């Protein structure tokens, strides 16, 4: 089974640098890139970059160019990241992710089916609606996300204190272990995720995703 | 569309970044990408006039 | 099994020329001829000519042999068996007897004895050749009236009065309200101006739950009017229900 | 036109009707092909018969064609209410184009609402009474106007009966009046006569 | 005119029926890395004998063209004679009939030459 | 009037698929010899007069990113590199300690 | 001018060299005369284009022990080549990568990439595809026997 | 009744002559260890074309059954019509005729279609 094992979180001071590791297992490390995404509470998730272990190729987000350094150890299948000149804005939980489709022939990076446990680091478009949704067990939740670019859209679920789990990809295709209660629909630029017969496990926060961009999130809580 | 039994002479030039000894494009230089909005997919550029 | 969409209706003075387009989609544009057939109120149905987009051979009627030019663009492939294309035609030396509806039609077969035969037709483009100049319409709101007291239904609408030339398109709420809409043909007054009326039958209980905006479009004068039909009626047979 | 069809032909429901399409030898019919088209006035025509006796794709087998040496014919078995329209024929070949005929009008054997002139029209100032007629058959009605129970012969105009989409007919009549006559008469009426029965709607400016 | 192998690919079925003897001719054509072509020309001749076996068990044997005693079911895309041979390509036709190819094949190998040849065995003894 | 099925053999009908491609590399390249340069050893000589038939009226969809010829060529060059390095001298006793120094400059 | 047809008409396109990684990705890796060069492509991708006489020399390193195609298990020692090696080639195309997480700003930055050698084959096999022939086609017509 | 492949093996030759289209149908059927089946199905198709060649050069071509203008030699186990088709299996018959199979084959490929077809070439020119 595909497993991403991350190093723990840490508390840094402003001006310092941080380094994180993520050991992949259960698949051929060279087949597809590993991504690094930061999630700050009540903030749009930020994709930092990807690395192809084959050749060590890298691609950094504009915001981080000159500050971030991504490398890998092919022998230990471990991906490393470093972030310099830390400021209060960098406080967030940092994840390493791997896409769902990853064979020898080709891949698709942005359907993040595999996530590390995350590392909490404290240093001291896509229009998603509604912001919040208070519903009772049994009802149906309809979350909406408006795009402007189109392309394989995904829905993720984050449970309080757990790593996000891929729920839907391609706008209408369920992932492994996802029951029929979850369903996706599309009309023009609009995307709807419908969760029927709500239950305790379903509550959390949900995100829409289009390539490296994420929505502001929708907190679904029990009422 | 035309049909052929054998393709033209393709030299297996193993190189990176700069495509060497390739086929020139027609008219304007060509830009090919599987997903332009995707910044993770490489962008193959084909020239019309070769750079010596 | 495709679709032929033509350009909008234009108004041209006698002596000038006019170019009517005909975009096709949903089939191979090069596999069928493009016939052009007009219809006036004085000469009946008349076949003008056809043109084959693949080669470019044309065959015009002797009546339109010296004043009609047919042109076709290249085929834009969509699938392996369907495509999108566009055919044009330019008729010069317009006269008063050229006023009528002009259609473009797709051929029936590729081979045989009836290859060019007009099979699939368009919606038609009305062409008016007149000196009498363009006059804008005058939209007046038609007050809702009582249609059935026991039923609690009414009928409100708009009045397009004094316009030239034809036609005038009237929609409701940008094409949202279509059920129960009855548009009556216009009347030819003694002055030569047309005037039609549109009326939609709606229940009386709908007042502050639906906005009634009649959209009158008159492209020859390049003018659009969006009138807010007041839901408050004046018919005594309907006020009892309110 | 040189291709002559039948002026008018009729037929009862559930029966047949034959439409003629003849002309000189230069257009019909030796070594010539004949086609037929269902062309509703104001709508797009539909190909029915091509190559004398062959039916167009998707055409019900109720239609049939037959060509002799001097004229061609079209038999429509089992008549439908939506078959009462104009049907044209075409004399053509493989090289030359189409030479349509004169046409054949095939005959297969009311809600009135009067609107008074709006307030915006009274500030122009004009006055036009609108008598709308809908959902009536057959298309043959007469419209008479009255100014306070007295015949009106000025400014009376009525449109031709047009077939709707629900296989029924509609029309509209208009009365052009002056702002003085609108405020000098107690009421105005719009009598519509159909098959002897005369319906009448009356509006009153006094109320 | 000789458009060549796969020449009349975009032409109608009636027009492409004239080029049958062209695509049939070039269908057979007469340490590792040398077995790469061996296993390929073996699958090539297995594909050829597969089609020849289907062509033999049916009421054809004689290649190119052959007729059969099977009524065309209207559910198999009810088109007209002049709408198939003069208004449709073979690729476009096979795209529609792909659902019923195996059904027709079953109505050709079983219902025909198994009942027809036995009938001839009954007709040839007298 | 009732139609009857007829089997046609040799119709221009193709479908997208993947098969085993073989090589071709002219006839002058084989004269380059030098103990089999690169690959050309048992490769079929290229047809002197190749034929390219333009399929009129034909519109076919291509996909360079889902094309199997790329994967086949890649694996072919990899196997080529291995077969080209199998009979060569192996430098197993070359990982000895190297007492290195600067070049004479 | 062709890049502005896909990322907006009035935009700034900036060129920067590789972000980092292995030597085969950050440098122009190629073979010439048997030797394996790795050239510095920082003088070619160092520009900034707005909406509207000599030679550029690049420092090239030489490696003899290579592990191309990211292969582990087989390391090949390129034997030395006698004589001055000179080679003239054609630059006929590029393999570029675009930087992500933009949102803000109208400029776009492109850097040299590579790694996957399949892209080198995709630059020549884009106009070819393999199809299989199915010559058996049934069709209705007014033909039978007795 | 359909006994299946090799069904009427113990039945008389007359009874087993009804199952000819069953053993003929399943006679063709459509890294090392994978070449084990390749070389076998290649010998399978070589055995098939071998029998088809013998069936073709003789006065048959049309498979299953065909008649010939060859007098039955009494030395080839002189049995009666009712003693063969109603009292002997195909295995028991082939066990006796194994000596003369090659002789009859020679009298079938040479004496017939080489002298008969040339006779037809002489009969078809007039
Ligand atoms: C190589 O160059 C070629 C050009 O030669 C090129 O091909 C064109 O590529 C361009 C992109 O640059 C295309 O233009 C885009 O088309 C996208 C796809 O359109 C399909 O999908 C539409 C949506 O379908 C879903 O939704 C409907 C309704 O809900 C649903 O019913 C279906 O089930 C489906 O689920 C679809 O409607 C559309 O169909 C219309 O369009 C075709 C013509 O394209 C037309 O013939 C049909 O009759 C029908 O009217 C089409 O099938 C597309 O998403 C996009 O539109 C979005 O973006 C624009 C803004 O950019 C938005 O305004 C718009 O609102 C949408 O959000 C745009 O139209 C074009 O389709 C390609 N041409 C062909 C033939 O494929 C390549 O892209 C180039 N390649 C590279 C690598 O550069
Ligand atoms: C893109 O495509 C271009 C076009 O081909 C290609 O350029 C080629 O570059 C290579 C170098 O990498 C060239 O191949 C070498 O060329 C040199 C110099 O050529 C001179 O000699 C010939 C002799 O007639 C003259 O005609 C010519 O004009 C020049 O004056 C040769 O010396 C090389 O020969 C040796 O090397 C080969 C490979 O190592 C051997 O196979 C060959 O047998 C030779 O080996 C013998 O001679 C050596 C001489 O010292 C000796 O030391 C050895 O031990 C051995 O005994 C070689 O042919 C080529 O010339 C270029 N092409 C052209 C048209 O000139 C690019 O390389 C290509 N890009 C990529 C990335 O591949
Ligand atoms: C590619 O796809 C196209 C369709 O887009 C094909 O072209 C059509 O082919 C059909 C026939 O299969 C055409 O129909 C014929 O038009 C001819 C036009 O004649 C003039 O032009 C030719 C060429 O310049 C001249 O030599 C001749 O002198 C004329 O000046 C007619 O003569 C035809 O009428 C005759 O043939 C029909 C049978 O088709 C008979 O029934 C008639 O009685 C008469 O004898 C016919 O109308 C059509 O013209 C073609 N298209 C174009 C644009 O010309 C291609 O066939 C297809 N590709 C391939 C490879 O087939
Ligand atoms: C790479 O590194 C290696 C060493 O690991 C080098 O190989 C050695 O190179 C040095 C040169 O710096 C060689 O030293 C020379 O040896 C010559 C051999 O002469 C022999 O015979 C004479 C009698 O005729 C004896 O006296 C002598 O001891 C030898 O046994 C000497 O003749 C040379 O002397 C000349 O040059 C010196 C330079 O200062 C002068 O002072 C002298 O007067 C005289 O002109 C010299 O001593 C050594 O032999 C090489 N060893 C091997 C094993 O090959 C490479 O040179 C080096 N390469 C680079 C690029 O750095
Ligand atoms: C065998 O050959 C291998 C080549 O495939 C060599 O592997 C590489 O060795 C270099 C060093 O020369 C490494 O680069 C360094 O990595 C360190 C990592 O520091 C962190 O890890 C160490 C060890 O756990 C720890 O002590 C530190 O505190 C850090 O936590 C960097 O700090 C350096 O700056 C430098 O980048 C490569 O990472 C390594 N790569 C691989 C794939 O192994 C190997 O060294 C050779 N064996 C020997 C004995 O030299
Ligand atoms: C990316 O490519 C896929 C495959 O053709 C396509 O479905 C998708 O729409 C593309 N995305 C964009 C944004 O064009
Ligand atoms: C013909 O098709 C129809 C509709 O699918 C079906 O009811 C019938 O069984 C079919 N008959 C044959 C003989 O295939
Ligand atoms: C033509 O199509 C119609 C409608 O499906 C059908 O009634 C008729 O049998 C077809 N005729 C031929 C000759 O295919
Ligand atoms: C093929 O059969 C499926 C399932 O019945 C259906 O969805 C599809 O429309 C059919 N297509 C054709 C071309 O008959
Ligand atoms: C890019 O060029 C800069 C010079 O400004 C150099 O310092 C850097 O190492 C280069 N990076 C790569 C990956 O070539
Ligand atoms: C490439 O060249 C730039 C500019 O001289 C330099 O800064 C950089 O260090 C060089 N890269 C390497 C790997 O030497
Ligand atoms: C890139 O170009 C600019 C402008 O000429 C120059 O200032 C800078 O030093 C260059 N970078 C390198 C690494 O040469
Ligand atoms: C490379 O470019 C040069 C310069 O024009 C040209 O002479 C040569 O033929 C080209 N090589 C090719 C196209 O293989
Ligand atoms: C028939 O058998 C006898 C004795 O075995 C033999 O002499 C004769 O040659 C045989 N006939 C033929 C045609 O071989
Ligand atoms: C029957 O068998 C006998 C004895 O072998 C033989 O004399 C006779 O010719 C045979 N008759 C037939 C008809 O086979
Ligand atoms: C087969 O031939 C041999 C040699 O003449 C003989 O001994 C044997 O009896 C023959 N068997 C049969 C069944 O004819």
């Amino acid at each position: 089974q595909v497993r991403l094992s991350q190093s723990g979180g840490q508390m840094k001071k402003p001006g310092e640098s941080m380094r994180l590791s993520c050991r992949a297992s259960g698949y051929e490390f060279l087949n597809c890139p590993i991504n690094w995404i930061r999630l700050a509470p009540g903030r749009r998730p930020e994709w930092m970059g990807w690395l192809k272990p084959r050749g060590g190729a890298v691609n950094y987000a504009r915001k981080f160019q000159g500050r971030v350094t991504m490398t890998r150890d092919v022998y230990s299948d471990t991906a490393f990241l470093e972030l310099r000149s830390l400021t209060s804005d960098d406080t967030a939980v940092y994840f390493c992710t791997r896409g769902k489709y990853c064979t020898a022939r080709d891949y698709y990076n942005w359907d993040f089916e595999h996530w590390g446990r995350g590392a909490p680091v404290t240093v001291s478009v896509l229009t998603q609606s509604p912001a919040t949704l208070s519903l009772s067990p049994g009802e149906t939740a309809i979350i909406s996300c408006r795009t402007s670019q189109s392309g394989s859209l995904a829905w993720y679920q984050q449970r309080p204190g757990q790593a996000p789990r891929l729920v839907i990809y391609s706008g209408s295709t369920r992932a492994a272990g996802i029951p029929d209660r979850f369903s996706g629909s599309r009309w023009g630029a609009d995307y709807n995720l419908s969760i029927s017969n709500l239950e305790s496990g379903d509550f959390g926060v949900y995100y829409c995703q289009q390539y490296e961009f994420f929505g502001q999130g929708t907190k679904v809580q029990v009422d | 569309v035309s049909t052929v039994q054998c393709t033209h002479g393709i030299k297996p030039v193993v190189s990176t970044q700069l495509l060497l000894n390739g086929s020139l494009a027609e008219e304007e230089v060509m830009i090919r990408s599987e997903n332009i909005t995707n910044n993770a997919k490489n962008i193959l550029v084909q020239f019309n006039t070769p750079v010596q | 099994q495709g679709q032929l969409v033509q350009s909008g209706a234009e108004l041209k003075k006698p002596g000038a020329s006019v170019k009517i387009s005909c975009k096709t989609s949903g089939y191979r544009f090069n596999f069928y001829h493009i016939n052009w057939i007009r219809q006036t109120a004085g000469r009946g149905p008349e076949w003008m000519g056809w043109i084959s987009p693949y080669s470019g051979d044309k065959n015009l009627a002797p009546a339109f042999q010296d004043r009609v030019i047919m042109t076709t663009d290249t085929e834009v492939p969509v699938t392996s068996f369907t495509s999108t294309g566009a055919a044009y035609m330019e008729i010069r030396n317009l006269k008063f007897d050229d006023t009528g509806t002009y259609f473009c039609a797709k051929g029936l077969l590729r081979d045989g004895s009836s290859t060019w035969l007009p099979y699939l037709w368009g919606q038609g483009t009305l062409l008016t050749v007149s000196s009498a100049s363009t006059k804008g319409p005058s939209v007046f709101p038609l007050a809702p009236s009582s249609k059935s007291t026991s039923g609690g239904t009414a009928a409100l609408g708009c009045l397009v009065k004094d316009y030239f030339p034809e036609p005038v398109t009237v929609s409701w709420n940008s094409g949202a309200l279509t059920s129960g809409v009855h548009t009556f043909p216009a009347v030819l007054q003694s002055s030569g101006l047309y005037s039609l009326s549109s009326v939609v039958t709606v229940p009386s209980s709908s007042l502050g739950t639906q906005t009634y905006i009649c959209n009158v479009n008159h492209k020859p004068s390049n003018t659009k009017v969006d009138k807010r039909v007041e839901p408050k009626s004046c018919d005594k047979g309907l006020e009892v229900l309110f | 036109s040189v291709l002559t069809q039948s002026a008018s032909v009729s037929g009862s429901l559930g029966q047949s009707v034959t439409i003629s399409c003849t002309g000189p030898n230069s257009v019909c019919c030796s070594h010539k092909s004949i086609s037929w088209y269902q062309w509703p006035p104001g709508r797009a025509p539909t190909l029915i018969i091509y190559e004398d006796n062959e039916r167009a794709p998707g055409i019900s087998p109720r239609f049939s064609g037959y060509k002799s040496y001097w004229s061609a014919y079209l038999t429509i078995s089992d008549l439908r209410p939506e078959d009462e329209t104009t049907y044209y024929c075409c004399s053509y070949t493989h090289n030359s184009g189409c030479v349509f005929g004169t046409g054949t009008k095939v005959s297969v054997l009311p809600s009135v609402t009067l609107f008074p002139p709006s307030s915006e029209e009274l500030q122009a100032n004009k006055a036009t009474l609108v008598c709308l007629i809908s959902d009536f058959y057959p298309g043959a009605v007469t419209v008479a106007w009255k100014a306070d129970s007295s015949p009106v012969k000025a400014g009376v105009e009525t449109t031709t009966p047009s077939k709707q989409s629900n296989n029924k007919y509609a029309a509209s009549s208009y009365l052009s009046l002056t702002p003085e006559q609108w405020k000098s008469h107690r009421s105005y009426s719009c009598q519509v006569t159909h098959e002897g029965s005369t319906v009448e709607k009356t509006v009153a400016p006094t109320e | 005119v000789f458009l060549g192998f796969l020449g009349a690919a975009g032409s109608t079925m009636g027009a492409a029926s004239m080029t049958l003897t062209v695509q049939a001719r070039n269908l057979l054509s007469g340490t590792v890395w040398g077995i790469k072509q061996l296993q390929a020309r073996v699958l090539a001749v297995e594909r050829y004998l597969r089609d020849q076996q289907l062509l033999g068990i049916w009421g054809c044997s004689g290649k190119l063209i052959c007729c059969t005693n099977v009524p065309w079911n209207s559910s198999w895309s009810n088109r007209n004679l002049s709408e198939i041979w003069d208004n449709m390509t073979w690729l476009q036709w096979d795209k529609e009939i792909s659902n019923y190819t195996q059904i027709i094949y079953g109505l050709l190998e079983e219902s025909q030459n198994q009942q027809e040849k036995n009938e001839q065995d009954l007709l040839a003894l007298d | 009037e009732n139609l009857w099925v007829t089997v046609y053999y040799g119709v221009p009908v193709w479908k997208d698929a993947e098969t085993t491609l073989f090589c071709a590399s002219d006839a002058k390249a084989y004269e380059t010899e030098k103990h089999n340069v690169w690959a050309t050893c048992a490769c079929v000589p290229t047809d002197p007069n190749p034929q390219e038939i333009h399929l009129e009226n034909v519109t076919e969809e291509f996909n360079m990113w889902k094309n199997n010829m790329v994967e086949q060529m890649h694996t072919d060059i990899i196997s080529l590199w291995d077969q080209s390095l199998k009979p060569c001298v192996k430098l197993t006793p070359l990982c000895v300690t190297l007492q290195c120094t600067n070049v004479t400059n | 001018k062709q890049l502005r047809k896909h990322f907006g008409n009035n935009t700034i396109i900036r060129f920067a060299n590789s972000s980092g990684g292995d030597l085969e990705v950050t440098t122009h890796s190629f073979n010439c005369g048997g030797e394996f060069f790795y050239c510095n492509t920082s003088g070619l991708f160092n520009s900034t284009w707005i909406s509207n006489n000599d030679s550029i020399t690049l420092p090239c390193r030489i490696k003899q022990i290579i592990n191309m195609w990211q292969r582990i298990g087989q390391a090949m020692y390129a034997p030395p080549i006698q004589g001055v090696i000179r080679c003239v080639s054609n630059i006929t195309g590029l393999i570029l990568t675009r930087d992500g997480g933009a949102n803000n700003t109208s400029t776009e930055t492109f850097r040299p990439g590579g790694g996957d050698m399949r892209d080198n084959w995709r630059s020549e096999l884009y106009k070819y595809k393999v199809v299989k022939i199915e010559p058996l086609g049934v069709a209705p017509t007014r033909c039978k026997r007795r």
